[PDB]
RNA sequence: CACGGUGUGGCCGAUGACUGGGGUGAAGUCGUAACAAGGUAGCCGUAGGGGAACCUGCGGCUGGAUC
RNA sequence: CAGAAUAAGCACCGGCUAACUCUGUGCCAGCAGCCGCGGUAAUACAGAGGGUGCGAGCGUUAAUCGGAUUUACUGGGCGUAAAGCGUGCGUAGGCGGCUUAUUAAGUCGGAUGUGAAAUCCCCGAGCUUAACUUGGGAAUUGCAUUCGAUACUGGUGAGCUAGAGUAUGGGAGAGGAUGGUAGAAUUCCAGGUGUAGCGGUGAAAUGCGUAGAGAUCUGGAGGAAUACCGAUGGCGAAGGCAGCCAUCUGGCCUAAUACUGACGCUGAGGUACGAAAGCAUGGGGAGCAAACAGGAUUAGAUACCCUGGUAGUCCAUGCCGUAAACGAUGUCUACUAGCCGUUGGGGCCUUUGAGGCUUUAGUGGCGCAGCUAACGCGAUAAGUAGACCGCCUGGGGAGUACGGUC
RNA sequence: UAGUUGGUGGGGUAAAGGCCUACCAAGGCGACGAUCUGUAGCGGGUCUGAGAGGAUGAUCCGCCACACUGGGACUGAGACACGGCCCAGACUCCUACGGGAGGCAGCAGUGGGGAAUAUUGGACAAUGGGGGGAACCCUGAUCCAGCCAUGCCGCGUGUGUGA
């Protein structure tokens, strides 16, 4: 059964980018929307939309392609249900010598590792994007 | 392996067996020559190579090569043996130190004298 | 209660007439089982038989050639 | 004060690895960490000359870590190289859908106390220099107490329906168990017609037949298996399941509402099933056929070929628990170009009845991207990711010995 | 696992406590490994490694345990006491046969084992320790010396000219 919806979302985005799709859709959740907002702010994706039919909620993401290649080149799930990963403020990972982002869930909300270091807090390392 | 499998049962390390069991973690051993003789090499080598069966102070009986040309050993001689294989001789895993206790240094030798235990010529 | 003794039973080590298989060396003797359709396709499980590789029965596989 | 006066050895020179020739010997003597040298011109054995590396030292042996991503947490694998249990069910455990309130255990932050000295590191100081000694720092990645934060995980309360399941209609099937029954054929028995062969092989022979075979026709007895249909078809967890009929019975597919509301996935131990051969007790026995007998072939035949033929193959009640039990590919979930077949259903459209579009669950052939050592795989993944389990760590010894369970 | 797990009365200790005892109850531990078994002094640290890890626990410092092998207690603030006592065991020594004596895993040294590791040295002058009012006495701790290329660091074995 499905036991990691965040990993499902990341895999959907990865496969859509590899297949050169324009948009990608999934069932929605607040955590997924929070991650997508960080991606949009950092500029890896273009637009985030949430639609509601009744109790169902759908998340739609518009993908970006610059030159020939997709903008999101690498996206890796770091923390997983079988192995949770927590880091302090001094040991937050850096992706590609600061050229990528690490998505971190902290007590002040989801941010990048750069913002987490600026705020001087740690948290759970969700994913690496580059 | 999954993380849960590693937690339930970790990784296993296999111990490495010594190639010189008769020394018993000592640099050298003293023994009594039980039988001095000559043997033939395994193919593709042919010779008459000098070996001695020795009973060690560790409680083991082994075979040890005699290096150099010309030796004065015989039965009941007391010898010092170190480690070292002879390769083409099956089962000879040790060497006899020349010029240590009863073994004498090789004669008319002037290079690599510290090996084979030959003193400086006059 | 320590040490000791008696009876009986476990576990460990050493040793033992004789006996069984294994490895290595050297290729001495009998064959030619496998590799080509290897000259009866090979192999797997099981059972029986045989100086020896092996042979035969039943089921299975292609990791079998020609059609 | 006297006077160069008192003071250099060890290893190596085929490649790895800086340093090459001549004599002597001729698979001998010998060398060797690995690959390897030596069998008349050896830069690899011994000596000599020359050189190289070190230097009061130089080599050898032993031992630890490294190189070894060669137990892989960082940081590996399981189609064919070693490696997916034969297949299910399920216990402990691991993990687990969406929304909301709360808690603050995990998680994060601050403060305080502690973390002996020596040791390691940094800046200095004193030794003629250095080793060494020493001042002060830094560090001691930890632990405890207390105060805060609430995104995520966990706990608690409430709510939801996309997962999972239930009722009702319809459908396909060699799914399982029991009992009947039909037709073809082999063998045997009896009888009629009939008379010298039949059978078998590469060729023969053993064998059968003049107390009559083989052939042909009629009747009877018995056992085992179900031609055509038949299919890259179907059903089943796997092993497996084919004539027809009745009875009992499991699962699956398909439509629409209705209902429960995470009730789920996997699964160490455990347990159920599990081809063929084999075993126990009792039946049965047509055909076939291990063992065995005879005839051939052969140098020999122990075999392949031929004539016979007992266990067994069949039934009832149990055991055994193994197969190249194979897709050599564990189960579950989501996503990622297309093209052509086929089985069981749903929907739509022609317009009369047969076709054309879709959609779903199986079963096949190609193939873009991606992956792979390559072969190849490619929506039935060996691609992209997640959850749990099983397994591998050079070849033999060895799935072996001992102990134990059955 | 049956003083075993808990409770009550009493005993006992410097002090909590099944530490002991008499009763009452049936509890306590274990797959997060009890019980049994093999090995082992622990740490600060040391070696290796980019790190994570791996190996190790000489010399220096802290803690623990032991003193020929076992069982005990006495004195004392403090011991179940290396150079104290009692008992049991093995071993060793003296003897006039009446009777006695001992424990180097303290320093030096001997025999043995081993590939292998040193002198039966000097002084309490310094730093400490014991006793004493002091003078002072004791101290194989210590400070020094001897032996060993075992290691690290430094220096020399000559310099210029000379075809
Ligand atoms: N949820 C998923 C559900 C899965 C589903 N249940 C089953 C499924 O889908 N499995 C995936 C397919 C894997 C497949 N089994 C592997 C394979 O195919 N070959 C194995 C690799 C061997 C080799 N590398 C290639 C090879 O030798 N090829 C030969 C060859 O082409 C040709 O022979 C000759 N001599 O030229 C052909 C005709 O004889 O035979 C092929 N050989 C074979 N053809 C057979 C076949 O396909 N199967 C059974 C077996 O018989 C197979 N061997
Ligand atoms: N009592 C204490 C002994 C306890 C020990 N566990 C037993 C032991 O050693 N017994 C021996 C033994 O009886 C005997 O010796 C041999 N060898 O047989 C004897 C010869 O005199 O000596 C005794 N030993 C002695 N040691 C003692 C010592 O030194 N003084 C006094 C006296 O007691 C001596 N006797």
């Amino acid at each position: 059964s499905m036991q990691d919806t965040v990993a499902d979302m990341l895999t959907r985005v990865r496969n859509a980018q590899m297949a050169k799709k324009q948009t990608v859709s999934m069932p929605s959740s607040k955590l997924k929307v929070a991650i997508a907002n960080v991606l949009q702010q950092e500029g890896y994706i273009s637009n985030v939309e949430v639609a509601q039919e009744e109790t169902k909620s759908t998340l739609t993401i518009t993908l970006k392609y610059f030159e020939g290649k997709p903008v999101i080149e690498m996206v890796k799930r770091v923390s997983r249900p079988g192995l949770r990963q927590y880091r302090g403020k001094d040991k937050l990972p850096s992706v590609k010598q600061g050229l990528g982002i690490a998505i971190v869930s902290t007590s002040k909300g989801i941010m990048t590792d750069r913002a987490a270091r600026a705020a001087g807090i740690g948290g759970e390392v969700i994913a690496f994007v580059s | 392996a999954t993380t849960n499998q590693l937690i339930r049962k970790g990784r296993t390390t296999l111990v490495e067996k010594s190639k010189v069991p008769a020394l018993k973690a000592c640099p050298q051993r003293r023994g009594v020559c039980t039988r001095v003789y000559t043997t033939t090499p395994k193919k593709p080598n042919s010779a008459m190579r000098k070996v001695c069966r020795v009973r060690l102070t560790s409680g083991f009986e082994v075979s040890s090569y005699i290096g150099g040309e010309g030796h004065n050993l015989q039965e009941h001689s007391v010898v010092l043996i170190r480690g070292g294989r002879v390769k083409d001789l099956p089962g000879v895993r040790y060497h006899t130190v020349r010029g240590s206790l009863d073994c004498a240094g090789v004669k008319d030798r002037n290079q690599s004298r510290s090996k084979y235990g030959a003193k400086r010529p006059k």
